[PDB]
RNA sequence: CAUCGGUUUGGAGCGGCAGGAUAAUGGCGGAGGAAUGUGGCACGGCUUCUGCUGUGUGUUAUAGCCUCUGACGAUACUGCCA
RNA sequence: ACCGAACGUGAAGUUAAAGUGCCGGAAUGCACGCUCAUCAGACACCACAAAAGGUGUUAGUUCAUCUAGACAGCCGGCCGAAUGAACUAGCCCUGAAAAUGGAUGGCGCUCA
RNA sequence: CGAUGAUUUUUGCCCUGCACAUUUUAGAUGGAUACGAAUAAGACUUUUUAGUCGCUGGACCAUAGCAGGCUGGCAACGGUGCGCUUAGCGGAAAGGCUUUGUGCGCUUGCCGGCGGAUAGCAAUGUCAACAUGCGCGGGGAUAAAUCCUUUGCAUACGACUUAG
């Protein structure tokens, strides 16, 4: 009862980019404990939440969310590409996201 | 093109920047290296430059053309009334250098050294070191505790001493307070001496 | 692969640039890293070779004003810090925050002397260098180029290792007593079931 | 070429006990004990019996194989240092100025004091290494005997004494003065 | 490369003068049959007045190893070009397949002589039946009786970036 | 005596049992080079492999001639009963326990926690009185 | 969320068919042979012959291996599956 | 000005040339070797280095001596098994000296 | 970057126990889980002969209960949280690590009884540590610096050394 987590910990690592040009429409996400594309393919299609705090209350809450989804793997070390409704702000590079266990296929 | 002729540089690059000293009291950058086997003794003293004079002296320098012959020499007089010991500081060796751990003061400080801590002494209530003087109330166990801390942890012990500037002809009433490192003996020996 | 609150790396026996690159990517990705015992780090190549390299580094200074030029830090932690900062975009705000996520020390000062230090196998000298190659200890290179506090660190490291050995002897004794109690409570119904479950 | 395996065999005389643990050799004999660290070399040791020890290099290249017989020779020198000792004899060579060599003791330390070398007013002092004994030979005129269990220490004191007496600013083919090692043998 | 051994057979195009020209076979070590037929014409025009335009490829067949799980020693006779001249050499390789010995040879002359694939002619690959046929010591040292050797200083590959225990190299 | 500390390495020799892919057993039948060996086993394919791709186990199949064919290797493996010797070691037991743990379900993990609670109760009770 | 259509990236995917030296191997059988010669035998150095071991001999014995081959049976690889 | 590719405003997929330790998206990937530099080296155009040398190390070529005991060492013996010469070319080193401090782009890298 | 002196008789300041409300966050969401050293080596047992361990943390600890409610019993006399309390160690940046007794809870070690619905088939569905302010309560203390005049060890002016 000390733990209540139903999501996998993730991190916003980068945008999709070449050496000099970045593409904000695709985010690179590191899912915790995933080290290969085979592991990362479990999470394809899963929802992602970026939860953050804001100055103004909206309906009595100062907590806002940007929703996204895992679309494909990236590279060979288990990072995935994510697609959020609104692009994650660049300040969130290194910020933690939540990888939801739904849509479930277990 | 090169210089037509060579000449040495004017002045020393080892005394830069040629700026004003941060304080008028010269500070001992380095103290003599400590030898434990020697007796406990001070390594510095504060005085006041009075003036210059002339002496006559018989030279003892074999092989010199002035050997056993009178020489006339300039000399400097430094007025040095006795200094008063009022405190002790313990220093600890750290991977970042010496660090002062604790400063223990005497119960009574004279007015000339308590004026050191004031810019406007005449307008003050002269409250300096009054609560600290109260720390010596009938057992001085706070003082003994700090002294034990210095004995236990300090590697370099320096005393706090001030000049008795009222014994000089100077009109200044602020004493000059300085740290003088104690060399010789163990750390406990140094703390007991202070 | 877990996200840790702080990763404390024991820097002994680690190759400088390989540890630097791994730590750089860690702090860029939002991980707080502390590196202790930077005086025990290693650089491949003989000591004389690395000392010559550091003197090449010392040669470089702003001609018109030496106070503007590169600032050659002599401490082992600062040598590691220079290696990392060269691998970080330190002139951006993001790189500055990433560098705020990092701490480097000589020795193991508090509070890290009573915490867990890990190693990084991809940067370990004993696992990376061919067993005959020559290497340098950054503590000796630092002393050879101006670092003043080698003997203070080793005096404090010997004191720390004596205290940590008293710790370990106590922990081993309580581990022996707990193991004897688990042996006593073995072959019980719960133990047999946990053995059928793999525990 | 990466030679698959190379071996050398130490031979241990009857009264000598070699003792190896983590490339730290401790040789014990009638004459004392000697120790040597070999942690800078990758070699392995096998005790064949009480009289033989195998020293092995596995999959070693040319230089790493070369470092094997030197390990053998160093341990053998330790063995003969603790069972026979080492003795280097030095002869005093001078054309005009006699070399005045004394065994002095200053500050609790032994020194070899060379005076009048080529007439110089300078006094040369050589520290005597621990475990090394100096003696002015009685049976021979102008001879110094350097003896001890460690061959390295004995030869290095002898070399120090020889090197401190070098001639400067002269034709050293003509000015042959100095103190030279004439005999390298054993005490027994 | 990753190679196969091919039997390539070819001939001059028949003429009314010569209606059955002689059939010539070559053993070619090539990654595929396109390079096998290219190398065939490359060596035939070094050895005969023939071209691909005036010739004909008759057969291309893979030659599989006879005993792919029998350890052998091969001697390979080579003709390679250096930066300065042309040299003949003979080298030896240990392997279970003839193709894998030729692959090792190509890596070895790339490493020791900077000789590229284009600069090498394989004159001959022969399996050395007798232990006395082995001339080179770097392969003769593996033909000794009761050969044993350890593998000191084992480096274990980790899946994680950080390890909580001290590294070891026993094995 | 001399008292020389000797290495306890595992040797590359004919008869060494090795793990392949951390799953299957095999034995060395002939040495190719410093880097390559020929391995064979009842449940593996006879192949030339690199020693980096395998792990030497502390087990030797005794009296295996160099270059033995598959029939000989299988017969001697069955005679020496290498499978039981492997399965009796702590290494194989740890591999088996890892597999068994990986096959647990959520309900079984819950039961594991409950049984661990019971055993911890008993263990603390024994420790406090001894 | 479901189902569809268009585009597309995948799975430790599963099955069927074909080709090749109608794979080469391997396993089984037969014939021949050798050595980095197993047992045995004859000499030895250390072993209460305690994986004892070294050197000679010779050819399966108390291990085996190589070559050729006979009838089967697979697999790899490359293609095809509307 | 070279390589790739030529351009309306977008979404998804895949590539070219170039890359994948960090700066930087992508492997501290799999593999066979070579090299240790008290000025290593590091990628076309292109931003340099030669002749000549080295018992550094590697691999080759051709001669010659070899169990009818080769070379070395103690006086034919003695352990026993390889040895000598010339030559070829890989990497490394010498050759290799310029003026503000400084550039394989930087950090740094040595079974890379 | 450290040590140390003094810190406003103002309703201002310091320390402290709560209660409430706020702003910020380079980014809590069970636990940063403490020998040292070698690596051609370590650690067990006998014997220094030999056997055994590792071959990754896919570990260890913790983990059940309206984000965890209300009650009952059994077995043990243990485990754990909080509050006083005893003693010791730790100065590298110690600010933490142990420890005595006591009290109040809980205990999922085992067995019970009652409650959760409707938030509607998901919407972070809001649960943390740091800080500040504000109300109370309890303790505690009761300054200086600058301008100005002066000095001349100083000085273009600032600044500096003095004195008042
Ligand atoms: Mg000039
Ligand atoms: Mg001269
Ligand atoms: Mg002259
Ligand atoms: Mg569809
Ligand atoms: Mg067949
Ligand atoms: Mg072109
Ligand atoms: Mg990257
Ligand atoms: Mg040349
Ligand atoms: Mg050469
Ligand atoms: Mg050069
Ligand atoms: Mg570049």
């Amino acid at each position: 009862a000390e733990s209540h987590r139903l999501y996998v910990k993730g991190k916003h690592i980068s945008y999709q980019r070449s050496k000099s040009v970045t593409n904000p429409n695709v985010s690179l996400i590191q899912i915790e404990g995933v080290a290969s594309p085979k592991d990362a393919k479990f999470y394809l299609g899963k929802r992602i939440a970026y939860v953050y705090r804001a100055p103004k209350e909206i309906r009595g809450s100062k907590i806002r969310v940007i929703w996204g989804k895992v679309t494909r793997t990236h590279g060979n070390n288990g990072l995935v590409r994510a697609n959020f409704k609104k692009n994650l702000p660049p300040k969130t590079f290194g910020a933690s996201v939540r990888i939801m266990l739904y849509p479930s296929n277990i | 093109s090169h210089r037509k002729y060579e000449a040495p540089r004017h002045g020393s690059l080892g005394f830069l920047p040629r700026k004003r000293a941060a304080k008028q009291r010269g500070r001992v950058k380095s103290f003599p290296k400590d030898v434990k086997s020697k007796p406990v003794a001070l390594t510095a003293f504060l005085g006041y430059k009075a003036g210059m004079t002339t002496i006559v002296r018989d030279l003892d320098r074999p092989g010199s053309k002035m050997h056993k012959r009178e020489v006339v020499e300039a000399a400097t007089v430094v007025d040095t009334p006795p200094m008063v010991v009022v405190g002790v500081v313990g220093y600890v060796e750290t991977p970042r250098g010496l660090r002062s751990l604790t400063t223990v003061w005497a119960e009574h400080l004279s007015e000339e050294v308590r004026r050191r801590f004031y810019k406007n002494w005449y307008k003050s209530k002269k409250k300096a070191f009054t609560k600290y003087s109260g720390k010596y109330a009938t057992d001085a166990k706070q003082v003994e505790t700090e002294l034990a801390r210095i004995k236990k942890y300090a590697s370099v012990v320096r005393v706090l001493a001030h000049t008795q500037i009222k014994k000089t002809p100077l009109s200044q009433k602020k004493a000059h307070l300085a740290e003088i490192q104690i060399n010789g003996g163990s750390v406990s020996d140094k703390v007991d001496w202070a | 692969s877990s996200f840790e609150k702080v990763v404390v790396i024991d820097g002994k026996g680690h190759l400088l640039g390989r540890l630097a690159s791994i730590v750089s990517k860690q702090i860029l990705n939002g991980q707080k890293v502390v590196v202790v015992r930077c005086e025990e780090l290693n650089i491949s190549g003989e000591f004389f070779r690395n000392k010559l390299k550091y003197h090449d580094y010392l040669r470089k200074a702003t001609r018109y004003n030496k106070k503007k030029g590169p600032f050659h830090f002599r401490a082992p932690s600062r040598i590691l810090y220079k290696a990392i900062r060269g691998m970080i975009p330190h002139k951006t705000a993001r790189g500055k925050a990433a560098l705020e996520r990092l701490k480097v020390f000589e020795g193991v000062p508090p509070p890290y002397d009573k915490k867990k230090r890990v190693v990084v196998p991809q940067a370990l000298r004993v696992l990376r260098l061919k067993p005959g190659r020559k290497y340098t200890t950054v503590g000796k290179l630092s002393s050879a180029v101006g670092w003043k506090y080698e003997s203070v660190v080793e005096k404090l490291e010997e004191k720390r290792k004596v205290q940590s050995a008293e710790y370990y002897a106590k922990k081993k004794a309580l581990t022996k007593k707990l193991n004897a109690a688990k042996a006593s409570t073995a072959e019980s119904e719960a133990a047999q079931k946990l053995a059928a479950f793999g525990y | 070429m990466k030679y698959i395996q190379t071996d050398q065999i130490l031979d241990i005389p009857e009264g000598v006990t070699v003792d190896i643990k983590a490339r730290v050799v401790k040789v014990t004999g009638p004459r004392g004990e000697l120790t040597k660290d070999l942690k800078h070399i990758d070699v392995t040791f096998n005790k064949i019996n009480n009289r033989a020890i195998k020293i092995t290099v596995h999959n070693g290249d040319r230089k790493h194989v070369a470092a094997l017989r030197t390990v053998k020779s160093l341990i053998a020198n330790l063995i003969t240092g603790v069972t026979k000792g080492y003795k280097y004899k030095m002869r005093f060579v001078y054309a005009h100025f006699p070399i005045n060599v004394n065994i002095i003791k200053k500050d609790g330390q032994d020194y070899v004091e060379i005076r009048n070398f080529l007439g110089e007013k300078r006094v040369r002092e050589v520290k005597i290494h621990e475990g090394v004994t100096m003696e002015i030979s009685s049976t021979q005129k102008d001879e110094l005997i350097v003896s001890g269990n460690s061959l390295e220490a004995v030869s290095q004191n002898a070399a120090d004494i020889q090197q401190i007496c070098r001639v400067r600013n002269k034709d050293i083919r003509k000015f042959l003065d100095g103190i030279y090692v004439s005999e390298r043998g054993t005490i027994v | 490369s990753r190679l196969n051994e091919y039997q390539v057979i070819g001939r001059n195009l028949p003429t009314e003068s010569v209606p059955e020209p002689k059939l010539f076979r070559m053993r070619i070590f090539a990654p595929n049959t396109v390079v096998a037929k290219s190398r065939y014409w490359y060596f035939l025009q070094k050895l005969h007045k023939v071209k691909k335009a005036s010739g004909e490829i008759v057969s291309v067949n893979i030659i599989s190893e006879a005993k792919p799980t029998k350890v052998k020693t091969f001697g390979i006779w080579l003709r390679y070009e250096s930066r300065s001249g042309i040299h003949n050499m003979y080298k030896e390789y240990r392997d279970v397949t003839r193709v894998g010995a030729v692959e090792t040879m190509y890596q070895d002359l790339a490493a020791r002589h900077r000789a590229r694939f284009r600069s090498i002619h394989i004159l001959k690959v022969v399996e050395l039946e007798k232990t006395d046929d082995v001339k080179r010591q770097y392969v003769k040292q593996f033909l000794t009786k009761d050969l044993k050797f350890p593998l000191p200083h084992r480096v274990q590959k980790s899946k994680k970036l950080f390890q909580a225990t001290a590294p070891t190299t026993f094995y | 005596s001399s008292t020389v500390k000797a290495a306890n390495w595992r040797f590359v020799e004919v008869g060494r049992v090795v793990l392949v892919d951390n799953k299957e057993l095999a034995t060395i039948v002939e040495i190719i080079d410093q880097k390559r060996v020929l391995i064979d086993g009842p449940k593996i394919q006879r192949q030339a492999i690199a020693l980096a791709k395998i792990v030497l186990t502390p087990i030797v199949l005794p009296n295996l001639p160099r270059g033995s064919r598959t029939a000989t290797v299988t017969k001697k493996w069955a005679a020496a009963d290498i499978d039981a010797k492997w399965a009796a070691s702590g290494w194989a037991k740890k591999l088996a326990n890892k597999e068994r743990r990986s096959q647990l379900s959520d309900f079984e993990r819950f039961q594991v926690m409950v049984l661990k609670k019971q055993r911890r109760f008993a263990t603390k009770k024994a420790l406090v009185k001894a």
